[PDB]
């Protein structure tokens, strides 16, 4: 998924927006990838 | 006028007029990489 970067690849996020204007960036894929596993785990939890 | 802090460091220089703006973390100019470079964890005052 993407979570309204300008590249769902990390790789391609750190070449062309360099530390300084990407950090964003990495700041929204990582909240969301941390919410999707967040749910899974919950979703884990309850079936267990 | 009503902080502390352990240690406080001043620079000084000369620049043109025009290039007063290339003095920011994160700025891309010959300036910012080959005179002057601001960390990008950076905190601090910028007087011209």
């Amino acid at each position: 998924s993407n979570f309204g970067a300008i590249s769902s690849v990390l790789n391609d996020i750190l070449s062309r927006l360099d530390p300084p204007e990407a950090e964003v960036q990495i700041d929204r894929l990582i909240t969301g990838r941390l919410q999707s596993l967040q749910t899974y785990v919950t979703q884990q939890l309850i079936r267990a | 006028n009503d902080l502390c802090f352990t240690n406080v460091y001043a620079d000084s220089f000369v620049i043109r007029g025009d290039e007063v703006r290339q003095i920011a973390p994160g700025q891309t100019g010959k300036i910012a990489d080959y005179n002057y470079k601001l960390p990008d964890d950076f905190t601090g005052c910028v007087i011209a």
